[PDB]
RNA sequence: UUGUGGCAGUCAAGCGUUCAUAGCGACAUUGCUUUUUGAUUCUUCGAUGUCGGCUCUUCCUAUCAUACCGAAGCAGAAUUCGGUAAGCGUUGGAUUGUUCACCCACUAAUAGGGAACGUGAGCUGGGUUUAGACCGUCGUGAGACAGGUUAGUUUUACCCUACUGAUGAAUGUUACCGCAAUAGUAAUUGAACUUAGUACGAGAGGAACAGUUCAUUCGGAUAAUUGGUUUUUGCGGCUGUCUGAUCAGGCAUUGCCGCGAAGCUACCAUCCGCUGGAUUAUGGCUGAACGCCUCUAAGUCAGAAUCCAUGCUAGAACGCGGUGAUU
RNA sequence: UUAGUGACGCGCAUGAAUGGAUUAACGAGAUUCCCACUGUCCCUAUCUACUAUCUAGCGAAACCACAGCCAAGGGAACGGGC
RNA sequence: UACUGAUAACCGCAGCAGGUCUCCAAGGUGAACAGCCUCUAGUUGAUAGAAUAAUGUAGAUAAGGGAAGUCGGCAAAAUAG
């Protein structure tokens, strides 16, 4: 689960 | 050419074979092997070192 | 080698990539020199330049005299550490590195040499030649 | 995006596809020009390589610091037992290449080249030529008319000869067999030539002269499967990469949706035909002779042998070839030497070369010596000596 | 799409001692490009993994260098402008996460760019951009801040294709020697000596062709030598323990140390890296058009790191030949 | 040397129990430099064991419209199909 | 009131390298229930065989240079009683 395409 | 002697194992050295050793003290060691330099490095004596000419020479040995 | 260099020199193993320091063999009052550069090296992605006995390298001075600290100036490699072959055959080798200071025009700074010093090297750059008392 | 910094193409792609050679025996892909006015001879050779050595020589050229003065120098040796003249063929031009038209054989061909057609010699009625040498024995009936049409064709003519591996130390006892192209003049001067040479010896020595330049042909050591950074001496990456470093990172951009034939992939090393052009003849030795190791220098009689042996191959009891440097193959492989293409002068290929010693000293280990004798003076009397 | 950015033209008031165009070029104007940034919102929100760097390949040319040339306010040397040309190369570092930038130094040169702002089941994760925490400012407050700071899990290929290598049925069988369509292709650059303190130049300064010796980068092999590697657990030595001692050995996840053949291997070692034709630019021949002149219109000479061959690497697994034996 | 340290200060917007300025000792805290050390790198090579590999036995899963060679064109403006 | 008390008797969907309270505790080396070897006692269980390509995981060694690498000396080496 990525947080980064924000 | 010339055939040189071994600084520490007296052996015979023919052309391309062994190495040189030029010391801070500008003297030259010729070496015949990589044994015989790795003894002189690990500041080995030869006449303690049984298969040297110079061994033989101290202990009377085919004199 | 270039500018003062008399000669051609055959290849000889490289021992000395920048970031080397290598003792100074003269008394121009300098006890040690950081290699930053060599003369006619050659570019790849990578590749440290690096140095061999008698070629013209550029230096600093990091143990010295005050007056030759702090600036960048050429020198000659007379010692090399490293075994190289001579089209004779033999593989040889110093104990150290050694370099004397010298101008791009090969004329040394110091008049005296400490220690033997390269034939190739010697006829290479006769002013070394000269101030040096033993060459092997 | 562009490259942040330039670096040249590992690897050559003139030498693609590093595949494994189709034989093992590398086939001569261009003979040299012929000349229809010197006498016919054979334009290359057949040989083993034995092995490498160390020679000694005063060197000639005048501008170099080492001139008139002694250099060491590395040499490899071809083992050349005489190749033996069994058959020709003629070759005639079309508008889609050199076709051969005709093959003729020798009436006698030996076991050691007849065994080049069987793979299984143990079980056989060994019914080889069996017909074709009954062709003779009606005076030339089937053989003179093929080869007289040769010669009223076959603008290039070939000669088949085969190796004399009985006189080699291994232990394969099947002969090579290779064609061999005749570049002197007048094809019927050359199928004469070859019909008086069949069954018949060729020597070295009638083919190379000392300080001759020569092409080697060979098949390269194989190395089986190995990886693009020695395969192809790509960059290792760093430490600290997941999945292996011994690795191309990228093999292509997202368009051309494709990996490109010029990335570095894995792969095969080694067992590719190789021609290696520009060696140096520094001796062609005999084997009806021993110092032929000696020199006019030396003056101690010792054949080219080292001490013990050439390693993994044996003595060199024939003829041989000292050609200088560094040639494809391994030791025991079948080896091609060509007569150079074109003429070089060059000031180094004209060189006259006088050897002034041969090392014969153990390859298998830092030999101390070059002859028993010269160890038995050096060392004494031992236990086991009386 | 191209305002903005970048690049290139036309014109020629003037600059250039004189002289518009050697080199520049205002006032104006015609365009190209899409490596800038914007404009837009067509596709993607039941997800196309965003910065940068590392790595690797190819491509473009708007050519920095190298080859060949033309022009100059080109005496020489150095430099500038331009052309054919992308064949070959275009670096090492300090600081910054950086792209960018700026300095040091070498260099023949340190040219610009594209490939989903190439490239994360290729890496990394320094930065941006979840959650913890600090500061400054704003806010009553919770909290906000292209403001700063520190800490912060980077998953799967065994599938298809592509690529690299490797087998293989069927062309009567089997074996040997070959051809060569097609595809690929590679070598590169510099210094020193000499030419010569010569040409040139008042002098200061100061070349070039040929030739020789070496070197740079690249590539292909090789292991005689040097070096490295060591389960040759080959020889020796050392520790602790166990086999009563001795000899000889076991265990210490290869116990440690020195030497160490063989093999593998290093610009850390050595060898090698071909010569012919057709051309570009450009310079010329004859020679009209245009009774002259004109390299050009017909025709033609020489000519580049260019192209095609020579050569080098594979060998069509549905391209071919010759030969041997054929139960 | 866009780093670090020491100084300067009209400080976008420092500042006093929103604690201010210091601070020996301590810190798996953040940072710069120096010595030593090193395969981090120049520049890679080699060895070992377990894998991968081949065999006997055993034997899943993710995913799956249909499937799987390319260039250009157009087209939901980047096609395996047209 | 048997028995296990755990790399198979408990809990983790299971005969899972995890977790789960405690008693007794030989000789040597050595400061030492450290590490290494051994006696008593207990195991000899874990799918095997054949080869030794690439790439890996884990362990290591490397001439000369010596942080030039990288965001960063990360990792490793060096030191060590
Ligand atoms: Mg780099
Ligand atoms: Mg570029
Ligand atoms: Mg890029
Ligand atoms: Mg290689
Ligand atoms: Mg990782
Ligand atoms: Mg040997
Ligand atoms: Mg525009
Ligand atoms: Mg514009
Ligand atoms: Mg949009
Ligand atoms: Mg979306
Ligand atoms: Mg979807
Ligand atoms: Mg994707
Ligand atoms: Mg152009
Ligand atoms: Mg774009
Ligand atoms: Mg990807
Ligand atoms: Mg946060
Ligand atoms: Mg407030
Ligand atoms: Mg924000
Ligand atoms: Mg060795
Ligand atoms: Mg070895
Ligand atoms: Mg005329
Ligand atoms: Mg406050
Ligand atoms: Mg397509
Ligand atoms: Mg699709
Ligand atoms: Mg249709
Ligand atoms: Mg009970
Ligand atoms: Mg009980
Ligand atoms: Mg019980
Ligand atoms: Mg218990
Ligand atoms: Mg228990
Ligand atoms: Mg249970
Ligand atoms: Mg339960
Ligand atoms: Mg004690
Ligand atoms: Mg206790
Ligand atoms: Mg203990
Ligand atoms: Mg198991
Ligand atoms: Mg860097």
């Amino acid at each position: 689960e990525s947080w980064m395409e924000r | 050419m010339k055939v040189e002697i071994d600084s520490f194992s007296g052996a015979k050295i023919y052309p391309g074979r062994g190495t040189l050793f030029v010391r801070g003290d500008s003297k030259i060691f010729r070496f015949q092997n990589s044994k015989s330099a790795s003894l002189f490095k690990q500041r080995k004596n030869p006449r303690r070192i049984a298969w040297t000419v110079l061994f033989r020479k101290h202990h009377k040995k085919g004199i | 080698s270039g500018n003062g260099a008399q000669g051609t020199k055959f290849r000889i193993s490289l021992g000395l990539p920048v970031g080397a320091i290598m003792n100074c063999a003269d008394n121009s009052g300098a006890r040690n020199l950081y290699i930053i550069a060599v003369k006619g090296s050659g570019s790849r992605l990578n590749r440290l330049p690096a140095a061999s006995l008698g070629d013209m390298v550029m230096a600093t001075v990091k143990k010295g005299k005050p007056e030759l600290r702090k600036k960048v100036m050429p020198a000659i490699v007379v010692r090399q550490a490293k075994s190289w072959r001579r089209r004779d055959g033999v593989f040889l080798y110093f104990e150290d590195n050694a370099g004397v200071i010298a101008n791009p025009k090969g004329e040394m700074k110091g008049s005296a040499i400490t220690g033997p010093v390269g034939k190739e090297c010697a006829d290479l750059w006769p002013r070394v030649a000269s101030n040096s008392g033993v060459v092997v | 995006s562009h490259r942040k910094y330039e670096a040249p193409r590992h690897g050559h792609l003139g030498f693609l596809p590093r595949k494994r050679a189709a034989s093992i025996r590398a086939r001569v892909k261009a003979f040299p020009k012929d000349d229809r006015s010197k006498p016919v001879a054979l334009t290359s050779f057949l040989g083993y390589k034995a092995g490498m050595t160390t020679i000694v020589r005063d060197l000639d050229r005048p501008g170099s610091k080492f001139h008139k003065r002694e250099v060491v120098e590395a040499v490899t040796v071809v083992d050349t037992p005489p190749v033996v003249v069994v058959g020709v063929v003629g070759y005639v031009e079309t508008p889609r290449g050199l076709r051969s038209l005709t093959t003729v054989w020798a009436e006698h061909l030996s076991d050691e080249v007849k065994r080049r057609f069987y793979k299984n010699w143990y079980k056989s009625k060994k019914k080889a030529f069996t017909k074709y040498s009954a062709k003779y024995a009606q005076d030339g009936a089937g053989i003179e008319r093929e080869l007289a049409r040769i010669k009223k064709y076959a603008s290039v003519v070939r000669v088949l000869v085969h190796t004399q591996i009985r006189k080699t130390p291994l232990a394969q006892k099947k002969a090579h067999l290779a064609e061999i192209q005749l570049n002197g003049g007048s094809i019927s001067e050359k199928v004469d030539w070859a019909r008086e040479h069949f069954e018949k010896t060729v020597a070295v020595d009638s083919v190379f002269e000392q300080n001759e330049m020569i092409d080697a042909i060979a098949v390269t050591k194989g190395h089986g499967f190995e990886g693009v950074t020695h395969r192809w001496g790509t960059k290792k990456l760093p430490r600290k990469t997941h999945r292996g470093l011994r690795k191309v990172a990228c093999i292509g951009a997202w368009h051309p949706a494709h990996v490109m034939w010029s990335v570095a992939r894995a792969g095969q090393r080694g067992y590719h035909s190789r021609t290696s052009i520009n060696h140096k003849i520094y001796r062609v030795g005999k084997g009806d002779d021993e110092a032929n190791g000696a020199t006019s220098f030396d003056r101690t009689k010792k054949t080219i042998t080292p001490m013990g042996g050439f390693v993994h191959y044996g003595e060199i009891k024939n003829d041989f070839i000292m050609v200088k440097g560094c040639i494809p193959g391994n030791r025991k492989r079948i080896v091609t030497l060509r007569k150079s293409l074109y003429t070089n002068t060059s000031r180094k290929a004209l060189e006259e070369v006088s050897l002034k010693w041969i090392d014969t000293a153990s390859k298998f280990g830092k030999g101390r010596f070059q002859t028993p004798a010269e160890k038995h003076a050096f060392m004494g009397t031992l236990k086991k000596d009386l």
